[PDB]
């Protein structure tokens, strides 16, 4: 560790974490389809859509594991994927000062169960990722938007929704009111094409087609 | 590959009646809702518009879009009940500034380049 | 002459509003910071007689000092009615003046002058608090250009 | 008052004659709402909804489902009500 | 390591008690705090006479944009347009012809200022220090439109502030 | 005399005020300027609504203590008598069971706002 730009390895944890993801796919064979450590140290568990609570809950209170905190909640839109949303779950531990991120999958049509039953502060989240991304979490207290505007139709981070959406809004004299009338901008978004056609990292070369 | 996770309809005859529910719920309400933001609408106009938001998706036949949709109309219930939404949200249904646009050959061809 | 009672009496009442600009409690995002060290000590925009008060019926100047979204959009247009008139406002800010670096987002409106009218713009992000202070005080220089009572007697 | 068959059947057809949609003296007791009136489903929701507002007792969407017909709709009214002459 | 804020008993001898309990009854805690409020009254406030006297500021400070010139008087632009593909607000838009002696200038250089977001990316990326955030802060105005700059405002700001631009630069280029 | 010329004057200068106010000044008048305020958003409901009120018991124990007031206030003139023996022990009598009322009141936890 005395190259002075170069970020050091720790492989003390990638033994430890590694282990620990044999341990949850040994106890959960049903639900766990891939169990993952970065090169940087951190653990991804993927697993089946249908053991969110199963899975979460025993992160949670096994003695080995003890994941207390639900850290954040979100979604990925990977439209070329048949199940284009991602949802992952990040957790942590204080008893073993340790993170874990826990991966399922869904699409605009199937439902994702709640995990408010096993973290209380999964209800915004799971809100967010409906008024975002379009999924629906069965069995949640009360799913409603909650950062798009009352009204607001779309669901704006799916990768097919324009950054500047559809409607825009002015007030109008007329109807003395505030209105939504279809976008023209006056200067249009410039499209910058930025990727270079000469590969940067061979080691994630895709296998040939 | 077909078999695929339900919503809360399990078919289409059980979604329906849910789409039917949600009619009765919102014909209810434009009366209150013309009295209570003070709209300058009629009930009979309120209740058309309801009647063409119905008609639009009139052509669906999947259970589980029909599900979500139902489920979207119900959050805009609770939104206009409870009076989180304002006149300008309840309004945008009519389009009262949008001038009318051209829909014949013709009219798009004297004024632009659109289909 | 009465030419000469309208120009004074038109002096002392714009000299009055502009010396006793009450600014509502209202601020959206990371421009109400700046107007905060405004009212603070170094800057007091209180020794200018400018006063902060709640209330829209109180108030005689909107600053609107941060990023004017969608669903925020309706209430400012009504606190803005609610202000009795003489009102005036300034957009605070590059997201305020015409959206910013949120200018291409589906959530905000671009500017606020399409929602309320503006007579001062600050520009910066943030605009310091001399800079807000310099707009304040340009306002009051144009209230003080203010010819309703000279207009009045020659309509 | 107790109600009646006969006077069942008078308001539930006082109703409908109300109804934009529908033609006075095409209506008839035995006249389908979809066969003959030419009403869809919509329409016989509000149809229906009018009778709970008018009789003051509300119908399962299970059992207006299935109320395509003016005597119909009498008969349900009358069976609620325990009416038989 | 940890500390606890709030996890101290009190004392439960009698000349304790009373103390307390003259706290209780005549509020000397509480006139405590109005001698710290009558301390402050006999300080010096910390007020500046704006605009007769300026808050400092420092050489690096980012302010209104100006368009600069080689001491010949050409400009230093070349209409590289590093600024356009830098600037995270896309701000800058910039059109560019060859002049008629050859040389690669814009005929196009504009900066949307409610756009902006003064961050000093375009005066970095820029290889000839042809656009600069200047030291000026006051330049309100009465309307949208004055707030939309083209090439001819930009490079009279630049004559206009060329001689404050110059020193800070001076000052500050070593630490760029 | 006096006394009511001077209310005439006081109440008169205000209503003065009052009259220069409404009339002096530049109206307009549209009816968002005139709506209630409810922080940018219009209410969701009427003002006239029923407000419950917590410290309701407080409030009629106060009828109860203002007057004995009443029956306090003239002990300055009371402790002119020649029976002095008399008044002190029913002054400081009255007093006491207002202190009882009060102790009562307090320790069966009526003083304490309801939830
Ligand atoms: C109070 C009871 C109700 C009112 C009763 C009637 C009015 C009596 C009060 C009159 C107040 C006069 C105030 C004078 C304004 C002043 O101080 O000038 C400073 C100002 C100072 O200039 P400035 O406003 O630009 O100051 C800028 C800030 N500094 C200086 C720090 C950079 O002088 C002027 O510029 C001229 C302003 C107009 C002067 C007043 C015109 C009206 C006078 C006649 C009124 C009667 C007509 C009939
Ligand atoms: C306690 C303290 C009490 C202090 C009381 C204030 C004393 C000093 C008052 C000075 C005079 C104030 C006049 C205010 C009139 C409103 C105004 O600003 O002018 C706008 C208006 C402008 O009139 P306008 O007709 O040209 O345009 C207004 C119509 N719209 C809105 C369509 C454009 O002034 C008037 O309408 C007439 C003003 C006449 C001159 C001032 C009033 C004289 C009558 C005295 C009674
Ligand atoms: C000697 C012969 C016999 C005669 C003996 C006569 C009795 C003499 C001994 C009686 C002692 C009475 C002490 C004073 C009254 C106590 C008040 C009290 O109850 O306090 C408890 C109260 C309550 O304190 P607390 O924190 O304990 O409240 C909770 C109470 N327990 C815990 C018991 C439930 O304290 C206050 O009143 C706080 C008031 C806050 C507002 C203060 C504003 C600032 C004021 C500063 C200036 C004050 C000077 C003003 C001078 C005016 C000049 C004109
Ligand atoms: C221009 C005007 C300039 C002159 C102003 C005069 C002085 C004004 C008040 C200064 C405040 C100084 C604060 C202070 O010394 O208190 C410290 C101390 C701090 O006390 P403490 O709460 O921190 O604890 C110390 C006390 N024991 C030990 C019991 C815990 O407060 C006092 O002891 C002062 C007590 C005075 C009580 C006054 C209330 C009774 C009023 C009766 C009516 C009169
Ligand atoms: C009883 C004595 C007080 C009554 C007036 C109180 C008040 O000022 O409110 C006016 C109320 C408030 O209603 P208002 O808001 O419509 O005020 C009048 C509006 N303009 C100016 C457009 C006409 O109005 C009245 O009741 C009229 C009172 C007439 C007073 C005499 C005015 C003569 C001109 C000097
Ligand atoms: C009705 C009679 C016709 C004459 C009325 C008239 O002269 O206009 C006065 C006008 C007519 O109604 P007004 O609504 O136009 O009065 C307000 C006009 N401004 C705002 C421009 C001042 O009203 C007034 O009473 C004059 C203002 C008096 C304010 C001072 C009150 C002192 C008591
Ligand atoms: S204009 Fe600048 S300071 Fe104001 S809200 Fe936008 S980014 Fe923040
Ligand atoms: S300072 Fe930043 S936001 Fe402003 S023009 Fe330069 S690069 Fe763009
Ligand atoms: S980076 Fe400098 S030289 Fe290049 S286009 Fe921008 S201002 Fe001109």
């Amino acid at each position: 560790d005395t190259r002075p730009t170069v970020r050091p390895r720790n492989d003390v944890a990638h033994k430890q974490l590694s282990a620990f993801g044999e341990y949850v796919a040994e106890i959960l064979p049903k639900y766990v389809q891939q169990v993952q450590v970065s090169c940087f140290n951190e653990l991804e568990i993927c697993i089946h859509p249908d053991g969110v609570i199963p899975v979460l809950t025993f992160l949670r209170d096994h003695s080995n594991a003890q994941f207390k905190s639900l850290a954040d909640l979100t979604a990925v839109d990977i439209p070329t994927r048949q199940n284009r949303f991602e949802i992952v779950y990040n957790l942590l531990s204080l008893r073993f000062n340790s993170r874990i991120r826990v991966k399922t999958y869904t699409d605009e049509l199937t439902p994702i169960e709640s995990s408010v039953p096993v973290y209380k502060a999964a209800n915004w989240y799971e809100r967010e990722i409906w008024d975002m991304f379009g999924v629906f979490f069965a069995n949640h207290p009360d799913l409603r938007r909650i950062l798009t505007d009352y009204g607001f139709e779309g669901h704006p981070f799916r990768k097919d929704f324009p950054l500047s959406g559809y409607v825009e809004l002015r007030y109008d004299d007329e109807v003395k009111r505030v209105v939504a009338e279809p976008v023209e901008l006056a200067q249009e978004f410039r499209k910058f094409d930025l990727n270079s056609p000469w590969e940067a990292f061979p080691a994630y070369r895709q296998p040939p087609e | 590959s077909t078999s695929v996770k339900p919503i809360f309809s399990r078919d289409m005859n059980e979604a329906k009646r849910r789409v039917r529910e949600l009619y009765r719920a919102w014909y209810r309400e434009v009366p209150n809702t013309v009295h209570l933001f003070q709209l300058d609408i009629s009930v009979k106009q309120g209740r058309d518009k309801v009647r063409e938001m119905f008609k639009k998706n009139a052509h669906i036949t999947d259970p589980r879009v029909v599900d979500l949709l139902v489920i979207k109309g119900k959050m805009e219930l609770e939104e206009t009940i409870k009076v989180w939404k304002q006149r300008t949200h309840v309004m945008r249904f009519f389009h009262e500034t949008e001038a009318p646009r051209p829909k014949d050959f013709l009219s798009k061809f004297y004024v632009g380049h659109d289909p | 002459r009465g030419e000469y009672v309208v120009a004074k009496l038109d002096d002392l009442i714009n000299w009055a509003r502009r010396s006793s600009l009450w600014p509502m409690t209202f601020g959206l995002a990371c421009c109400a910071v700046e107007m905060m060290h405004m009212a603070a000590p170094r800057y007091d925009m209180d020794r200018f007689g400018v006063v902060f008060r709640a209330s829209p019926r109180q108030s005689d100047v909107m600053i609107v000092a941060g990023t004017l979204t969608n669903k925020m959009a309706p209430a400012l247009r009504k606190v803005y009615d609610q202000m009795p008139e003489p009102r005036y406002v300034v957009s605070m800010g590059s997201c305020a003046n015409g959206g910013g670096y949120y200018h291409y987002s589906y959530s905000v409106v671009r500017g606020c002058d399409r929602i309320v009218p503006v007579d001062i713009y600050v520009p910066g992000c943030p605009p310091t608090a001399e800079a807000l202070l310099y707009g304040i005080l340009q306002l009051q220089k144009k209230i003080k250009r203010e010819k309703r009572l000279r207009i009045w007697y020659r309509r | 008052p107790p109600l009646t068959l006969e006077g069942i059947k008078d308001r539930v057809l006082y109703v409908l004659k109300l109804y934009d949609k529908i033609d006075p003296e095409k209506l008839s007791v035995n006249s389908h709402f979809m066969k003959d009136l030419g009403l869809d489903s919509l329409d016989q929701v509000e149809i229906i909804m009018a009778m709970e507002d008018e009789f003051g007792f509300e119908i399962p969407d299970i059992d207006a489902e299935k109320l395509m017909c003016p005597q119909e709709i009498v008969d349900y009214i009358a069976d609620k009500k325990d009416v038989y002459e | 390591t940890y500390k606890y804020v709030n996890l101290r008993e009190p004392s439960m001898d009698m000349k304790s008690v009373t103390d307390r309990a003259a706290q209780t009854l005549l509020w000397t805690e509480l006139i405590r705090g109005l001698g710290m409020t009558l301390s402050y009254l006999f300080r010096e406030p910390a007020t500046i006479n704006y605009p007769f006297e300026k808050g400092p500021l420092s050489p690096r400070f980012r302010g209104e944009h100006a368009l600069r010139r080689y001491p010949s008087g050409e400009e230093r632009c070349i209409a590289c347009k590093l600024c356009e593909a830098v600037c995270p607000a896309q701000a800058i838009t910039i059109e560019a012809e060859p002049r008629a002696d050859g040389s690669r200038r814009t005929t196009r250089y504009d900066i949307d200022m409610t756009k902006c977001i003064y961050c000093g990316f375009c005066q970095e990326a820029c290889p000839v220090d042809a656009i600069v955030e200047g030291p000026n802060f006051e330049f309100s105005t009465e309307t949208h439109e004055e707030l939309l700059y083209n090439k001819e405002k930009l490079l009279n700001n630049g004559d206009k502030w060329e001689a404050e631009i110059a020193a800070n630069i001076q000052a500050d280029y070593l630490y760029r | 005399m006096n006394l009511m010329l001077a209310l005439l004057t006081n109440f008169t200068l205000a209503t003065l005020l009052v009259i220069i106010a409404f009339w002096l000044p530049q109206l307009n008048v549209y009816s968002e300027k005139t709506s209630p305020y409810e922080c940018g958003f219009d209410p969701m409901g009427s003002a006239r609504l029923p407000f419950s009120m917590k410290f309701f018991l407080v409030a009629i124990t106060f009828l109860l203590f203002d007057l004995e007031i009443a029956l306090l206030l003239p002990l300055p003139w009371a402790s002119q008598t020649a029976n002095l023996n008399t008044m002190l022990t029913m002054a400081l009598f009255l007093i006491i069971l207002l202190a009882v009322s009060l102790a009562y009141e307090w320790t069966q936890k009526g003083l304490e706002w309801t939830e």
